[PDB]
């Protein structure tokens, strides 16, 4: 499934600027109550186009398990939350994908 | 709040040819048209009710029967609507007809009524007349029917789940109450209650002393009851009920 | 065809009837007032809790189903037992209006058959229920940045909900043996937990508002009938006319007659209906119904000649060698002022004869 | 789910007719334009027969 609205509506995807500091760490939040946010300092690298994807297949990783309650959302193990994303990170740093796009 | 004041005595009067009503909304000019409905039969027995309070309970629930004509010659201000239901406690639903200066409110709820009800003045209060209302299934305001010597009479019936009320003020000359000669009772309203209704009361108005806590007053009214019975009304060239024959009082009429 | 020959003898024979077909329909209704208070319902500034939905009856009004129809942000217009076309049309003794705000994953438990917390515990529907259901977004008027927690639900009960029936007690649940006394603490928890609904939240979890409309029919009149189109009035032509559900076929001419002002219609002698009182403006018109004739065929013999002419009995000449007669109005016969003896008897002093078809 | 009934239809049908076509149907006065939606919904559905 794609995006909800409120993701696209709080999700500050750009640096704010000088007045307005922010931590720069790409993270991946999960607030509950269907809210999925990401803090990214996004440049225009590759680099920052496949943590970008990483930190998405973070969020739907936590978009599945909305269904669950409350204490057993989250991965099965500590691999698998960080795996998902790793899998998209690599899916997209291939050729083919980058001709396609 | 309920406290028993009023007594009440009682006559038999003739009933003239009073208490005819126009049986349809339907107009007919210069016609004889034979209707069979709930009438008041022609020189039938009235009971004319004394209501008095003076400043023991003697003022009992009258029957309705299929219908009850009513007539009052008092001013507008004594006589201030009608109860209506069957058992008049909480376990029924019950209309209430409450008049005032400015408006006429009908509302079908679960009265609990007094056994003595009375509208006091002092603005207007219903706690004499009821002490709760609950489930309350209708209400309807609209403008008053008893409003300014004028003889008032009324038709109240309850045919099929609408309850309908028929009306009239006629001017009369100084002399007897019941007047001789025909004055048609107008559709006055059809309301659509459906509930059983079986006993009927009077409410009368009672003003507050401020000096024996009711101020001392007398009422005089007419109850007739309706029966089904045929009639032959006469309309004339504008469609006004002048005359009447009763198909079943004399040989003489049932010719006619 | 009418006499079963193909030869005809002299003479005029009635053969068929003329008729002015209608030509509106003029379905003049009752007029329309007093509709039913919808905007108290759905456009009021504070809704109630799902535990403590609000109730209210609906009658003795007219039942307009196009209000609703125009609002865009209703998510569910569901509806159960009868079709949402023909809302309008077939109508019911009471309406009653069930307003209450869920969360939008609960919206689904809003139908007969379904389980959950709503369902079993704050709002039960029969599973013959007859109805619509409504839902509509409803973060701009009951989601807070702060949180708004003047919103609740019942989350813990003994039993489950039967249909159409509310819970407001405040009772502590006892879940285990030990009594509760009250107090909350270890298996007694408060049942009523608030929903803190805020702008930020995901679709599944955003304030909706619901109302559920219920219509039953009883053994009185039913009075909630939504309200029937009333066309504008054609006069003086043959229209087939729907006056507050009296129908007929009749051109309405201007009436001369006074109605007293408690009277709607108007009879005849013989107890056929004259005239009416329009129910949009008082006024009154003479209903006449449109003209009918015994259309006579004056012929003479087939031996002799093939012409033929027309009589229509009663019909004036100018609503079908035209001529007009007492009998009627004869067309394909010419007027001669010459008297001659009777051949073809019309009417009124009137006959025909074939010497051309000639009347005289 | 197999078995399907028509619920809408812009008029009904004849004696021995069969309608077979799966078209939308517009049940408010917003055109539907073949595709549902809001107010547009399929005129076929399926019995939940147990
Ligand atoms: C006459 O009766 C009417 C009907 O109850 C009274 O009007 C109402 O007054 C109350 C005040 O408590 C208002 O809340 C209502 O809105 C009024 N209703 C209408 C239809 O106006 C009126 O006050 C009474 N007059 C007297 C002198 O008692
Ligand atoms: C997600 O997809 C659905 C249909 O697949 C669409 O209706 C919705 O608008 C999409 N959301 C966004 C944010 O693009
Ligand atoms: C009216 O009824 C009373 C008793 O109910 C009776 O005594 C009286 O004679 C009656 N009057 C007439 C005119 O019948
Ligand atoms: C009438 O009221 C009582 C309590 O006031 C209630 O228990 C009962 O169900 C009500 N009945 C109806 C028909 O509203
Ligand atoms: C109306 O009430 C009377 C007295 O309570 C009763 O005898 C009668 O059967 C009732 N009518 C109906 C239709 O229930
Ligand atoms: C009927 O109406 C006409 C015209 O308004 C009026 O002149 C007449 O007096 C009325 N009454 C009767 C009995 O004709
Ligand atoms: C609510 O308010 C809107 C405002 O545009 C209005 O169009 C609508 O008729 C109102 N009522 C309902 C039932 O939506
Ligand atoms: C009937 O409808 C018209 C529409 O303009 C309105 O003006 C009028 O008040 C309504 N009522 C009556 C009694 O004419």
């Amino acid at each position: 499934p794609n995006m909800t609205q409120g993701f696209w509506e709080n999700s500050m995807l750009t640096d704010p600027g000088n007045v307005q500091k922010a931590v720069c760490h790409p993270t991946a939040w999960d607030l509950g109550k269907g809210d999925f946010r990401i803090l990214m300092c996004t440049k225009v690298t590759m680099d920052d186009f496949l943590t970008a994807h990483h930190e998405m297949g973070h969020i739907q990783y936590d978009m599945a398990y909305a269904a669950q309650p409350f204490l057993l959302r989250n991965g099965a193990n500590e691999g698998f939350h960080e795996a998902v994303g790793e899998i998209m990170s690599l899916s997209a740093a291939t050729p083919k994908h980058l001709k396609s796009i | 709040q309920c406290v028993n004041l009023i007594t009440r005595t009682q006559s038999y009067t003739n009933s003239f040819t009073r208490g005819v009503y126009y049986p349809d909304k339907v107009f007919r000019s210069s016609v004889l048209h034979s209707t069979q409905d709930l009438f008041l039969p022609f020189f039938s027995n009235v009971t004319w009710f004394h209501a008095i309070h003076v400043s023991r309970f003697d003022n009992p629930v009258l029957p309705f029967n299929d219908g009850v004509y009513f007539a009052s010659t008092e001013k507008s201000n004594i006589i201030r609507g009608w109860i209506f239901g069957t058992t008049l406690d909480s376990k029924t639903q019950s209309l209430l007809i409450v008049n005032n200066a400015t408006n006429v409110v009908i509302k079908v709820c679960e009265f609990q009524f007094c056994n003595d009800p009375f509208l006091d003045v002092y603005m207007e209060s219903e706690f004499r007349v009821y002490s709760s209302a609950n489930n309350c299934t209708f209400e309807y305001v609209s403008q008053p029917f008893l409003m300014d010597k004028n003889l008032r009479e009324f038709v109240f019936k309850n045919i099929d789940g609408y309850f309908k009320i028929y009306s009239k003020h006629t001017p009369i000359n100084l002399g007897r109450d019941l007047p001789q000669g025909f004055s048609a009772l107008e559709p006055l309203v059809d309301l659509p209650i459906g509930i059983n209704i079986t006993r009927f009361q009077t409410l009368l108005a009672l003003h507050r002393s401020y000096l024996s806590g009711w101020t001392a007053g007398a009422a005089a009214y007419y109850v007739g009851y309706l029966q089904p019975r045929t009639f032959l009304l006469k309309y004339n060239e504008n469609g006004t009920i002048t005359d009447a024959v009763d198909c079943a009082l004399d040989p003489l009429s049932e010719t006619k | 065809c009418t006499l079963k020959s193909f030869t005809v003898e002299k003479g005029i024979y009635q053969t068929s009837n003329f008729r002015v077909q209608p030509t509106e329909s003029i379905v003049r209704f009752p007029n329309i007032t007093n509709l039913c208070p919808f905007d108290e319902v759905f456009n009021a500034t504070r809704f109630a809790s799902v535990y403590a939905w609000n109730r209210k009856r609906i009658s003795n009004c007219v039942a307009d189903y196009s209000v609703l129809y125009n609002f865009a942000p209703f998510f569910a217009f569901k509806c159960y037992g009868v079709s949402p076309t023909k809302l309008n049309d077939l109508c019911f003794t009471n309406v009653y209006a069930d307003s209450f705000v869920i969360r939008g994953n609960e919206v689904s438990q809003i139908a007969p058959g379904q389980t959950g917390n709503i369902a079993d515990y704050n709002y039960k529907l029969p599973d013959d229920f007859t109805g619509c259901v409504i839902a509509w977004n409803s973060n701009k008027l009951d989601s807070k940045v702060g949180g708004n927690y003047n919103y609740l639900y019942r989350l813990f009960r003994k039993s489950n909900l039967k249909p159409f029936e509310r819970d407001i007690s405040t009772e502590i649940y006892q879940a285990g043996n030990k009594p509760c006394n009250g107090v909350a603490g270890f298996n007694c928890y408060f049942p009523l937990r608030s929903y803190g609904f805020r702008p930020t939240y995901g679709v599944g979890h955003q304030p909706y508002r619901v109302v559920v409309l219920s219509f039953e029919l009883l053994h009185a009149p039913a009075t909630v009938c939504g309200p029937k189109k009333s066309t504008n009035l054609v006069k003086n032509k043959c229209v087939n006319f729907n006056f507050n559900g009296l129908t007929g076929t009749g051109v309405l001419t201007e009436s001369n007659k006074k109605f007293l002002p408690f009277q709607q219609f108007g009879r005849d002698i013989a107890d056929t209906t004259d005239a009416v009182r329009d129910p949009q403006t008082l006024e009154i018109l003479d209903i006449t119904p449109c003209s009918f004739g015994g259309v006579s065929v004056i012929t003479p013999g087939t031996n002799t000649s093939n012409q033929v002419a027309v009589l229509y009995q009663g019909v004036n000449c100018t609503e079908v060698n035209v001529f007009q007669t007492r009998a009627g109005c004869l067309i394909g016969a010419e007027y001669v002022n010459n008297s001659y003896e009777c051949d073809i008897p019309i009417g009124a002093g009137i006959c025909a004869s074939y010497q051309s078809i000639i009347a005289y």
